[PDB]
């Protein structure tokens, strides 16, 4: 099938579609002349059914556009033999967000990385488009296209305007074209079930086809899952796309014919931070509002997405809760703000939060702006410590097991099954990397905290025996005269009342046992504080995995092998059919996929979640050992503080003959 | 599960 | 059975002619499955010139390596039977990552391999190597095309030795006489027997492997062969011989730049080498004694053995200059004491350890001189242990090796454009490696000097808190001591101890008012805005936020990719007419994005990191002035604590 | 120098 097609410019082979429509087709193509490629959009033979006013809708809203976020259209020629007018554009090799989607390292959500990418790319088109008056009802991953920027972090441009329209922003259509998933509600009533009513919409669709494609990027799922798929049960999906209460991102069919599970949070398996799900779930929540009354405008939407990108991010990690926490904060907020984020996600109050950061704490005026605040990265984060008490909380993940193998050879059926299967195995790895990451942060963390509880026992004594040499030669200085009080006099028998200065004498030298009580009580701190102290890390470095164990590596490799069955498996089930050899070779790498499935899930719970519960128990018992002594520690501190200020008073009378 | 059956050369 | 053409089979696996892994002048090596399994293995055929090498002696051969059992061995599974031809068929382990020239053919490694991976492949070879000489087999055939490689469980890969091709039975010393092997890896003796068709009575022993290990070595260190006859070694048949045979003891590297003219003998690795300093310093000695020509000299394989187990049993402590920034990574035993660390520092970096001030993690760092090397602070590269001094340094930065792009010929060229592509993508490559390296240096400088600012700070503070407690002793214990009961004598009472310590006292505290007029001006300096500033750090250089090594990277994999797409090309000898276009345009496109990226590594990479080299070099003379004023007040402090501790010793006197 | 353009027929 070497047939091909061009027009005076470019030429392309029929056999290299990129993408398909129920309007068009996307090829690959050249141009004649210098090589280069683009994507060629041919119109076929059942366009031409429509009418020439509806077959040139597309071409004028193509048009208009013309931003980065959209598929640039480069040119517009006639093909040579059919005459037809056909698109050149630009060719986005990557594929579509669909196609990154499939991979199963995102079936439960993109990293959080790219999903602001998503977000910036996904507002900047769809804010150019309705600046420029077109309101695409088709948005859908399927739709959107992926191609690597000039710093290698991705970009992602809008395309497919086969549903368009000249609308204006108080105008509304009464026309039908979309894909079922992530279309308006009053226009899946319509487009769907060909029922029609008391409605007609424009620029809000739009909101709808963005808010699901977000929660699916998110989770890994679809928002709104009926029971027995999304294919059927359409008046179940109607049920759930128009009745679910305002407030709730997702519902969630768990029976057949049961109950409609509504949720207004997201998932555990998601992979995106708590401190943007906070952020996150509003937006999802309003623009995800059938009614245009408790609705969301463009407006409102543009300017609270906006807030969200506007934003920096700081990594805290809460020492005593064993949680990472990513702080979305503007660049222009204070130090107090700052305190106040860190209060909503660790439920720590500003008046008690000490940073330590790069084994030193950190000097937090209010007055400073969070541009200047240290740079952090998630390895290299602040650390915050409470003097008063926080239960250790530690990673929160989903426990999550494997589906069951099912022994009907089918190809689609096993392609399926080898989706998921790879995925629980991915959802695992990544929760196995941060539980590393977690126990490394603890240990990077006790260790400057140990170093800062020396500097708290150091300065002390620094000042303690600064106050014993002051009280030293203040005792000598009435000493000395009271020596001779009556070394030159009256005999000096007993110690009696002599004057003024007798009371100044005796209870000053009080404050040589109450004082000297306490340097030894130091030296309890000390040893403690000490490598053979009760306060040792000597257990950090005994539990819990470690990053030499390479045991993020061992599930890399495992899930490298199920990942190839699994692309292998997709080659398979496209043409349904295979010889005897390779029917028998599928069947075989079916099991061998369980195989590596098994040994993985199992390395997970028993070497990185046993191992890791063993670390977050003797760290437990090391939060309270620590959190006791610094009590102990600040009790001794201010008392150099009573035992300093009373021998400030009395040193003026000691001063004479 | 028990389907895989021996590779054959005359297939190939 | 198959249909003549396309496949055969034993009894247990079978195989397509189609999955073909490589070709022998004795055999084939095919992609294989067993019958009743499906699982994978390579199947190795003895059709023609099985019966060369005689059959008995090489099928008796083949049942002691069926027994062998290692790591480093390409496992022998079974020894069978094709169906029909019935010529004698090896089963073995499939190793599905291809051999380690596959990995020397890559653009990434055009230069040297990889620091971490070299250890791999220095430890695997002289395990498998070791294996056999326990156990009496001898290769004389190694080389980069014959070492497979598998990713272990752990992902990290696992070499495995096969071809035993030139192999037979061998005690520790005998009698020998054969030739195989490759051109470019052979010892000097089987390069005249095997290549120039010319005998001799010389004697072998375990060193011709020995050689071809060494030969070995050197490539995947820096990517090239150790010696090169001007053009291609495959051609000058016999410039290439006068080379190895005149190779001065000690040279690891000959290389004729001028035709027919001098040879350039090197004693040390190139600087394009990607292996670190510490690195070089053991492995030169070794590739030295292994590449000696004459048995006289050379080593033997129980001293080259037990020499480079030394090398693999020692663990990296990785350590940074801040004053030289110089990166450095310390190849220290996990025995070895805390002493021996700094005999490794000076060595690489000329700091005595009387002076090397160690930093790690916000703090000082305090050395017992007998803890173990194994409970040092565990470092990474971009977590090292930075050492200053507060004597002078040369700031040296990086250095690496200014590689501009060859000249793109324009001739339509099926093999050049191949050959071209090749070297091109890999300067590309070496230019990426060095763009990362710089943005670390510079990262790591910025960490470095925002501790040591933050140390001086506590240095400081421990002067003043010094001064604290001298001038309450100084103005209390002896100006109020003596002024009550010592200078009212009017009669040991009014001698030279009331003159001369009243004026001591005086001395002392008149002084000292000074040196807080010194102290301030130092607190000053290294105050926000002094001249001790982090400000032109954040502002000079490249920075992660620039993206620059993500930048070349993304213009670095069009040049990879049309480079593998030129490797095709080049599998056919014509290529279609519509196809010779593409390859035409792909080949400008090829030197477009070299030339772009050249073009921002030297005028972004490379200019920010030497104008942040020089902020750098001016800051430490203002810091080693700064920490040298600093001290001579902190022993003004010593100093007058020490003279005020006696004139108190006599103000405790009191018989007046 | 010297690339010549693509042509239809040849595909
Ligand atoms: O729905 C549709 N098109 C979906 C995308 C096709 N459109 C384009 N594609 C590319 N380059 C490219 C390269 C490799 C892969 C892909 N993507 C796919 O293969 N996908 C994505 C969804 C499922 C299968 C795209 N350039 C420009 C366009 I315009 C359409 C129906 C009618 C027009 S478009
Ligand atoms: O040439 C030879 N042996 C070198 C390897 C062939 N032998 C084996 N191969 C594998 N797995 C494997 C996988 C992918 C590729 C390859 N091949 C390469 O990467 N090549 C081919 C030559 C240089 C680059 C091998 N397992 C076991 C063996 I035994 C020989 C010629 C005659 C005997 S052996």
């Amino acid at each position: 099938d070497g047939i091909c097609q061009s027009t005076s410019n470019h030429l392309w082979l029929l056999s290299d579609i990129l993408g398909q429509g129920a309007t068009a087709n996307v090829f690959r193509g050249r141009h004649k002349k210098t090589g280069d490629l683009f994507a060629i959009k041919v119109f076929n033979n059942i366009s031409f059914l429509r009418p020439v006013d509806v077959q040139m809708r597309e071409f004028e809203v193509l048009k208009k556009l013309n931003h980065k976020n959209i598929v640039k259209l480069f040119a517009i020629e006639e093909e040579t033999t059919t005459r037809h007018k056909v698109l050149i554009m630009e060719f986005c090799p990557c594929g579509s967000l669909y196609t990154v989607l499939e991979e199963p390292s995102n079936a439960y959500g993109l990293p959080e990385s790219e999903f602001l990418i998503v977000l910036r790319d996904v507002v900047g088109g769809m804010n150019h488009l309705r600046e420029n008056g077109i309101v695409h009802r088709n948005i859908k991953p399927g739709n959107i296209m992926r191609v690597i920027g000039e710093d290698g972090q991705s970009v992602y441009k809008l395309t497919d305007f086969g549903a368009a329209r000249e609308l204006e922003d108080d105008e509304q259509f009464v026309e039908l074209y979309g894909t079922e998933e992530y279309l308006h509600p009053d226009m899946y009533e319509r487009a769907v079930l060909r029922k029609d009513h008391q409605k007609k919409y424009g620029a809000t669709v739009d909101l709808w086809s963005i808010g699901v494609t977000f929660y699916h990027a998110a989770t890994g799922s679809l928002p709104f899952r009926p029971f027995e798929g999304p294919r059927r049960n359409k008046e179940v999906m109607y049920k759930i796309i128009t009745g679910k209460p305002s407030g709730a991102i997702s519902g969630v069919q768990k029976a057949e014919n049961g109950p409609i599970d509504w949720s207004g949070d997201m998932p555990v398996s998601c992979s995106l931070s708590r401190g943007l799900q906070v952020l996150l779930t509003p937006v999802l929540a309003n623009i995800l509002e059938a009614d245009q009354e408790k609705c969301w405008g463009f407006d409102q939407f543009f300017a609270e997405t906006s807030d969200i990108l506007h934003r920096m991010v700081i990594h805290v990690f809460s020492l005593q809760q064993m949680t990472a926490h990513k702080i979305y904060i503007h660049s222009y907020n204070t130090a107090t703000i700052f305190h106040e984020l860190v209060y909503k996600q660790t439920k720590i109050i500003s008046s008690n939060q000490e940073l330590i950061y790069e084994g030193r704490r950190l000097v937090l005026e209010p007055g400073r702006l969070a541009q200047h605040f240290p740079k952090t990265t998630e390895e290299n984060p602040i650390f915050v410590v409470s003097r008063e008490p926080l239960d250790t909380i530690g990673l929160i993940y989903e426990k999550i097991s494997l589906p069951k193998v099912h022994p009907r050879y089918d190809l689609d059926g096993d392609a399926s099954m080898a989706k998921a299967i790879t995925g629980v195995v991915c959802y695992a790895c990544r929760i196995a990397s941060t539980l590393l990451l977690y126990q490394e942060l603890m240990r990077k963390g006790i260790r400057w905290l140990i170093e800062l509880i020396k500097d708290d026992y150091n300065e002390t004594v620094h000042k303690k025996t600064e106050v014993v040499i002051t009280l030293d030669f203040c005792i000598r200085n009435i000493e000395k005269t009271v020596k001779v009080y009556e070394k030159l006099m009256k005999i000096n028998l007993e110690a009696a009342e002599l004057g003024e200065i007798s009371d100044i004498h005796t209870k000053l030298l009080r404050l040589s046992s109450s004082q000297g009580t306490i340097e030894t009580s130091l030296q309890d701190i000390d040893s403690r504080l000490s490598p053979g102290g009760s306060l040792a890390d000597a257990w950090a470095h005994q539990e819990g995995t470690h990053p030499k164990d390479r045991n993020v590596e061992k599930l890399q490799v495992l899930l490298n092998c199920m990942t190839e069955i699994y692309y292998q498996f997709k080659k398979d089930q496209a043409e349904r059919r295979l010889a005897y050899n390779e029917e028998q070779i599928h069947k075989f790498d079916k099991q061998k996929l369980y195989y590596h499935a098994t040994k993985a899930m199992t390395h997970f719970t028993d070497e990185c979640v046993k191992k890791y519960e063993a670390f977050l128990n003797k760290s437990e018992e090391w939060i309270r050992k620590m959190l006791h002594l610094r009590k102990q520690l600040l009790s001794l501190t201010n008392q150099c503080f009573d035992i300093e200020e009373e021998v400030s008073k009395y040193q003026e009378y000691t001063n004479e003959l | 599960m028990e389907k895989p059956l021996p590779l054959r050369e005359d297939m190939w």
